[PDB]
């Protein structure tokens, strides 16, 4: 059944059974963030184990089981008894840091209760980037995960709240997520804003000449080095890829994709001319001696189109001797048995 | 299709069990799930988020938090902490604070009219029983004729430096319905469950931890209070994940004899539907290839030169239109890793799975 709702009423949901309380809970569940990275470092400290694996642990207990593990990441981590051994020495560390242990855990679940409370938030911000070019739950998404973004980062200690913290944590998530995502070919911020720009550049200039801008317009008013070759070379990335499939002329199963001709396939009249060229050339250059003939006739037809370079122990003079030589004695035979001639292109 | 492939074979409700957990999130009950609902678990049966978070937290999530500070954070306390609260318990001051569900209760904050029996958080501000051993004196005036503070002087959750780490509110009366063990011991028949008196704690933390039916374990050091909640390992999942397991856990061969027999014997009706799921399973179990395969989880792209990229006018490119579907399926997927890394909560990750699902199609 028709997903937006279905996904609104659920976190929506969950939030009207939990938002957050303004302060207490955002603090709450901040502060035993906090812990908990203060917790996983310490344990690291003890256990010489990296604080990426203290993360993976923790998380293993108190997120999900083997099923979590194995499916997402492949099993690098052994499902079973590889995270066990790793709880196993957080269980032995006595009074002391078993306590960074059982902090770590609640760190962690902590950390869900603020994630869920805050998912209005989210879609409230993510409901006004609609237009972009991103849809809707892709949007509240990317903003879902700049949220996340912001939880790693709250710094309790400094008064203000999570809400406006969350606000730019988002905000900059759903920004990229657009310029990242929205078009079929990838192009920079920069050329992003640019276009921007340009863009509203031309709704000023559009805004009293009655003329459409001539492309000089565009260059002035925006401004330094801003010159025709450009605008009309950024006009042209602008527009979007038309589909390979659209309606044509008097709009009937004409689908554009058989009027558009095709290159690299040697259409009849170039397999022909391959053939005559390639024997015929093939005849020429076996009445030369291989030396400088096969050294131009690789180092041209093989790899990389050097005269230096190109012959072996053999100098240059003997190369330009050689090339030469061969080379118009090939042609001009080739020239008596005129079969090279005919321009085969 | 409308026969359902896979809804004919797993006998799910062929267009409606499918629907349900395919796209949201209505959970089958896949392997055991011991807890009830009122009944044994369902094998093959399909639940709601709402039951199912019933079924794993504990039967009460009941978060009543009171009004000013007097009243009710009076009512509340007196009877909050380790005094088992019955259902219905009556708290006493606003309209009638009513918590009507089963067995031990967590208060959270106070304000500051009178101090007793509370955690750690305020010793370190009336520095007297932190710093030396003053609490008992602490009590004021008739001491000449676990906690007790002075008569009324601290108001919020604060650390009193300066009284300079603050925060001023609420105080919830949050019910947990769940078993609260204080000083359990240690049997080692099965491994050490739970507790040790004080010394030892086995228990895994205040996340998830199974011991007897009984499965959750959160920890308060606060008292040695070992909160045990209690359900099991209920696989509960939903989308493909759920029918890919399914799929693979069924001997065609079985179902194939068990429909033979459904089918001539039995009346017309349910021998009907037997004899339409027994020409699928037969097809698969014939010179057929095998059925784990309807499930995809690896999606073949086309090739590259029949979804062009073209040079049309100017600058105008053109693209067959598969590859906007194609972006679809690859961001999707690829932010959902990025969600299950970073972190999951889980409406985030069913939100996703969902518009990843769709995208597949
Ligand atoms: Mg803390
Ligand atoms: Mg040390
Ligand atoms: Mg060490
Ligand atoms: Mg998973
Ligand atoms: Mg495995
Ligand atoms: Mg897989
Ligand atoms: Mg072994
Ligand atoms: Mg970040
Ligand atoms: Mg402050
Ligand atoms: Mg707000
Ligand atoms: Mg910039
Ligand atoms: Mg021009
Ligand atoms: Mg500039
Ligand atoms: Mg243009
Ligand atoms: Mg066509
Ligand atoms: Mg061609
Ligand atoms: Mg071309
Ligand atoms: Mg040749
Ligand atoms: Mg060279
Ligand atoms: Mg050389
Ligand atoms: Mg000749
Ligand atoms: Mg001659
Ligand atoms: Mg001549
Ligand atoms: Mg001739
Ligand atoms: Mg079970
Ligand atoms: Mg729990
Ligand atoms: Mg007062
Ligand atoms: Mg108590
Ligand atoms: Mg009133
Ligand atoms: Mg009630
Ligand atoms: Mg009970
Ligand atoms: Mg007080
Ligand atoms: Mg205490
Ligand atoms: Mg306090
Ligand atoms: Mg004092
Ligand atoms: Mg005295
Ligand atoms: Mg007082
Ligand atoms: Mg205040
Ligand atoms: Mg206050
Ligand atoms: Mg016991
Ligand atoms: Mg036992
Ligand atoms: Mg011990
Ligand atoms: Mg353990
Ligand atoms: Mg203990
Ligand atoms: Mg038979
Ligand atoms: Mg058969
Ligand atoms: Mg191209
Ligand atoms: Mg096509």
């Amino acid at each position: 059944k028709i997903s937006t709702s279905d996904p609104v009423r659920q976190y929506l949901h969950e939030i009207g059974q939990v938002p957050l309380l303004t302060l207490e809970e955002e603090v709450e569940l901040a502060r035993k963030v906090e812990e908990g990275m203060e917790a996983i470092k310490k344990l690291s400290e003890i256990t010489g184990l990296d604080p990426d694996l203290i993360r993976e642990v923790v998380r293993a207990k108190i997120l999900g089981s083997a099923r979590v593990r194995h499916i997402p990441g492949l099993k690098e981590t052994l499902d079973p008894k590889t995270v066990e051994e790793i709880d196993q020495k957080l269980k032995s560390l006595p009074k002391e840091h078993k306590r960074y242990l059982h902090i770590a855990r609640e760190g962690e679940a902590a950390r869900q209760h603020l994630i869920e409370a805050n998912l209005r938030l989210v879609v409230s911000i993510a409901k006004k980037y609609t237009g972009r070019g991103l849809s809707f739950l892709d949007l509240i998404q990317e903003g879902n995960q700049g949220l996340i973004r912001a939880v790693e980062k709250f710094e309790y200690k400094r008064r203000f709240k999570f809400s406006t913290y969350a606000t730019w944590w988002i905000r900059q998530a759903i920004n990229r997520a657009i310029a990242d995502q929205a078009r079929t070919i990838r192009i920079p911020v920069h050329m992003v804003e640019t276009i921007n720009k340009l863009s509203r550049t031309a709704r000023q200039l559009q805004q009293e000449l009655g003329r459409e801008p001539t492309y000089e317009e565009i260059a002035e008013a925006m401004g330094p080095g801003w010159d025709a070759k450009r605008v009309e070379e950024t006009l042209k990335i602008a527009q979007e890829p038309v589909s390979l499939e659209t309606p044509i002329g008097d709009e009937k199963d004409s689908f554009y994709g058989d009027f558009i001709p095709d290159e690299h396939l040697p259409s009849p009249v170039d397999a022909a001319t391959q053939s005559l060229l390639s024997e015929e050339l093939e005849k020429a250059l076996s009445k030369l001696s291989e030396r400088e003939a096969m050294v131009l006739k690789l180092r041209k037809g093989l790899i990389d189109g050097e005269e230096v370079g190109a012959f072996f122990g053999v100098t240059r003079e003997r190369i330009r001797q050689i090339e030469n030589k061969a080379l118009r004695k090939l042609k001009y035979h080739e020239s008596r048995t005129r079969k090279l001639r005919d321009f085969l292109d | 299709d409308v026969p359902s492939k896979i809804g004919t074979l797993l006998d799910l409700s062929a267009t409606e069990l499918e629907q349900v957990l395919y796209f949201s999130k209505y959970i089958v009950l896949d392997p055991k799930g011991a807890i009830l609902n009122g009944v044994p678990v369902e094998k093959r049966q399909l639940l709601t988020d709402e039951e199912y978070r019933e079924l794993r937290y504990g039967k009460q999530e009941t978060y009543p938090l009171p009004p000013g500070v007097d009243a009710l954070v009076k009512d509340g306390e007196e009877v909050v902490k380790g005094q088992e609260l019955a259902p219905g318990v009556v708290s006493r001051l606003d309209g009638v604070a009513l918590y009507r569900f089963p067995r031990r209760v967590r208060v959270e904050y106070v304000k500051k009219e009178r101090a007793g029996l509370r955690l750690p958080l305020a010793a370190w501000v009336e520095k007297e029983a932190y710093k030396p051993g003053e609490i008992l004196a602490e009590l004021p005036e008739p001491y000449l004729f676990g906690d007790k503070i002075v008569a009324a002087i601290d108001p919020e959750e604060e650390v009193i430096a300066e009284a300079e780490g603050v925060v001023h509110l609420h105080e919830p009366a949050s019910i947990l319905v769940v078993k609260a063990r204080v000083y359990p011991f240690e049997d080692d028949v099965e491994v050490s469950t739970g507790d040790r008196v004080a010394p030892g704690d086995v228990l895994a933390d205040g996340g998830k931890v199974k011991s007897d039916v009984y499965g959750r374990v959160e920890v308060d050091l606060v008292r040695n209070v070992v909160r045990v909640v209690e359900s099991y390992d209920i696989d509960a999942r939903m989308g493909a994940e759920a029918i890919q397991q399914l799929l693979k856990e069924l001997d065609l061969e079985a179902l194939e004899k068990e429909l033979l027999e459904e089918m001539k014997h039995p009346s017309r009706a349910r021998r009907a539907k037997a004899r339409k799921r027994l020409e699928v399973v037969r097809a698969f179990l014939d010179s057929g290839n095998r059925p784990e395969w309807m499930i995809l989880e690896a999606v073949p792209v086309l090739p590259p030169d029949l979804r062009p990229m073209v040079q049309v006018d100017g600058g105008r490119f053109a693209t067959s239109d598969l590859n906007d579907l194609y972006r679809r399926l690859i961001n999707r997927n690829n932010r959902l890793k990025k969600l299950l890394a970073q972190g999951a909560p889980e409406i985030i990750i069913r939100n996703e799975k969902r518009m990843l699902q769709e995208a597949v199609d």
